[PDB]
């Protein structure tokens, strides 16, 4: 970045051609920017505002009667009831914006109001940043709440919470859901795998959900050419085909005997679709690292909610990006800050699936997404 | 280099400018001192040296400049580097030579010290009232 | 398609004129956040002696990582000469060209093209390209670009636009 | 010991804390400096003394601390003293061992002066450039 | 199955973390298990309400 105070010596007037700044200033002062209106879109689809639940409450023991006497009279029944929590992270951002008597006299408005909007674009970068490492980054996170100590997830990680079981399947504790695929490019097993670790838990397209993959170029241009029972990468042979979606350039169909998938449509959410492989819908996003892909359950049943928990402060006063009016005034010197504060947590551990592309060993946060590394 | 944080009552002052420093200065910090007449110099003058200056753009002669005592520069590096890409190294001690005012890391008995870095860019302005080691042995 | 700048005077001030990207300082301005170093280039060396579709499809996401993507509403032209337009016609999806490269598209002739069995009664999956573009006629599309035969071109040279 | 009188503007600094500090030491002083990285550690780092921190209650690695270079700080004792009891004496002057971070009343050739006291429970922080004699005789 | 009398000590608390064991107990309080309905439904497919005992 650039930094410190706004000086007389850092205003420009004019152009060597005789342009004014003011004019250049004025076409950054009001505009909306595309890339922010993106990554605002995918935190809009990717969180929901925290409000506090139980988990899913365990169902209670059935009785069986006895057969009768003239006699006697029969033995007595009973059960129990239990329940549990999760909590969400929060935590306190600020920028400054500080100048100098002379630089208010003399530099033009629209460089003040390009400053603004600016900062409002600065709050969309933070906020997508920490949604993103919420999902990406692979470890449990300490938080205080009320001065209590509370644990707060990432999606299954190894570690010692075990799964609910679901249609009589059991699982261990170190159920994990950052994998890494074996080979140095995607194939189908990698994919198909995935999309199963996901649907273990539920999250079934009998149970309504649609899963989503979001994926780099240099993923999504491999996965493009699963066809049915050929060999992909690694040696792995494909058990669907990938189908373009609706909108997409012209492609011959390859065979009488037709694509074994049903045709995407244009768009999933006002996002444009790829295609699908098995019944997954495959998203181009350019906010993806190169080696990683997201998959996401959706809908149906037991995905009406969104993966990422946001838990903004108790009291309205202190909710959304606030300007507080800083303690240098007037003259000689101007300050002025903007503040937000907010945090983040998973609820539903296994609504979604990181996958890495790497040949051997553990999984690798995203450098862009490791929890201590900035604030964009 | 630039100032970030600054006090007008005790964490700097103003004086008048000995000569003109020219745009080939603009953005790099150097340790200053008061001559005879009571001018900002390069280095020490006859207070030893006073404090830190930075200026945006080049001045003249007889203009005041608000010289630092203490207080926080940032987009910081050592005062022969380039202003803006050279910057200085993350939790180090930074010392002037108090012929020329320059500043870098290497310390030694006759230099002053400004400050120290708290990560690569920042410098916390702090300057010493003398000399390292008045008494080599 | 001469690589080389240009001084131009303005009311006698020098300005500089340009031709497209080629190994300059000016650094191409951030898209999808996507970041450009300088020396950027969009006069371009296929590294073999028939055309393949890599580097078709090379030239054509060399534009579109500025932006001029179809989702932007526009459209891709390459104009070529028919030497290197009879190999284009010829990709097929995961079949191989001239240079050991497989194909990651097919060529789709346009409508009023001379006509071509189809392996399926659906045959074509997506929209068949446009038989004319601004008055030129259109030979097919291949990775969305449409192609036209254009006899001005010289031999060894394609332009993507 | 606690913060009394801060002054954001020169008188301390927002840096990163380089690991967790428990509440053993909760309302404890220490001298502290900046390490290689460019976060806060107890004694000196590679800055030397950089200034005095008090946490009211432990804080996590990677977590923000305001550390003191000038200022008043209250409820004072040394820091091998129970916090809320063991007061410092008036009138004295205050040395931090620089490789502990540990605050006393006894002067030594390599330690670094942080303050005196006005009264027993108030200590005017004002660090020191270096140790108290860089050339023992 | 657990078995014997109903004891204090079987009951637990009365709220734990703000929530109420009477809401708990309310929540299975007119449940009704799909395995008992399609065993309902096989019953009912499968039987006739016996008028003549022999």
């Amino acid at each position: 970045n650039q930094g410190g105070y706004n000086t007389a010596g850092d205003i420009k007037y004019k152009t060597a051609d005789g342009v004014s700044y003011d004019s250049l200033w004025n076409l950054f002062s009001n505009v909306t920017d595309e890339w922010n209106k993106h990554k605002s879109k995918m935190v809009q689809l990717m969180t929901f505002p925290v409000t506090n639940q139980t988990e899913k409450v365990p169902r209670i023991g059935q009785f069986g009667f006895e057969k009768a006497s003239e006699f006697g009279v029969p033995e007595s029944k009973r059960t129990e009831l239990s329940f549990y929590q999760l909590a969400y992270d929060f935590e306190d951002y600020d920028l400054a914006f500080r100048y100098t008597w002379k630089f208010l006299r003399d530099a033009p408005s629209s460089q003040i109001k390009a400053y603004h909007n600016q900062a409002l674009q600065a709050d969309a970068k933070l906020i997508h940043r920490k949604v993103m490492e919420a999902i990406f980054d692979n470890r449990e996170r300490e938080a205080d709440i009320e001065g209590l100590p509370y644990k707060v997830y990432p999606l299954y990680n190894g570690d010692n919470m075990i799964p609910p079981e679901y249609n009589g399947t059991t699982f261990s504790t170190g159920h994990n859901h950052y994998l890494v695929s074996g080979g140095t490019k995607i194939d189908s097993a990698d994919v198909e795998m995935a999309a199963d670790h996901i649907r273990e838990h539920g999250y079934t397209e009998e149970n309504g959900t649609q899963l989503i993959a979001f994926a780099h170029k240099a993923e999504i241009q491999e996965v493009r050419r699963f066809r049915f029972g050929q060999t992909n990468n690694n040696s792995a042979v494909a058990n669907y085909d990938f189908v373009q979606s609706q909108g997409e350039s012209p492609l011959y169909l390859p065979n009488a005997d037709g694509l074994l998938g049903k045709q995407p449509q244009s768009m999933w959410k006002g996002l444009r679709v790829k295609g699908s492989y098995d019944d997954v819908l495959w998203i181009e996003e350019p906010t993806m690292p190169a080696g990683y892909v997201l998959f996401l359950a959706t809908g149906g049943t037991l995905a009406q909610q969104n993966l990422v928990g946001l838990r903004e402060h108790e009291d309205a006063a202190w909710r959304g990006l606030r300007q507080i009016p800083g303690n240098q005034t007037r003259y000689p010197l101007i300050d002025s800050f903007y503040q937000r504060s907010f945090g983040t947590g998973i609820r539903q551990r296994g609504g979604a699936v990181v996958l890495q592309i790497k040949a051997s060993g553990t999984y690798d946060i995203p450098t862009k997404w490791t929890n201590g590394g900035g604030f964009e | 280099a630039r100032y970030d944080k600054y006090n007008p009552y005790g964490g700097g002052f103003r004086a008048p400018l000995a000569a003109d420093w020219t745009d080939a200065d603009a953005g790099k910090l150097y340790a200053v001192g008061i001559n005879n007449v009571g001018a900002v110099v390069k280095g020490a003058g006859q207070s030893g040296v006073a404090g830190v200056l930075v200026l945006t753009k080049g001045a003249k002669a007889g203009s005041i400049v608000d010289v630092m005592k203490f207080g926080e520069v940032v987009e910081f590096g050592p005062t022969s580097g380039t202003p803006g890409t050279d910057f200085g190294a993350a939790g180090t001690a930074y010392y002037a030579d108090t012929s020329t005012g320059a500043i870098n890391s290497t310390s030694g008995e006759a230099k002053v010290k400004v400050g120290h870095t708290v990560g690569a860019q920042r410098l916390i302005v702090a300057v010493a009232d003398g000399v390292v080691d008045p008494s080599p042995a």
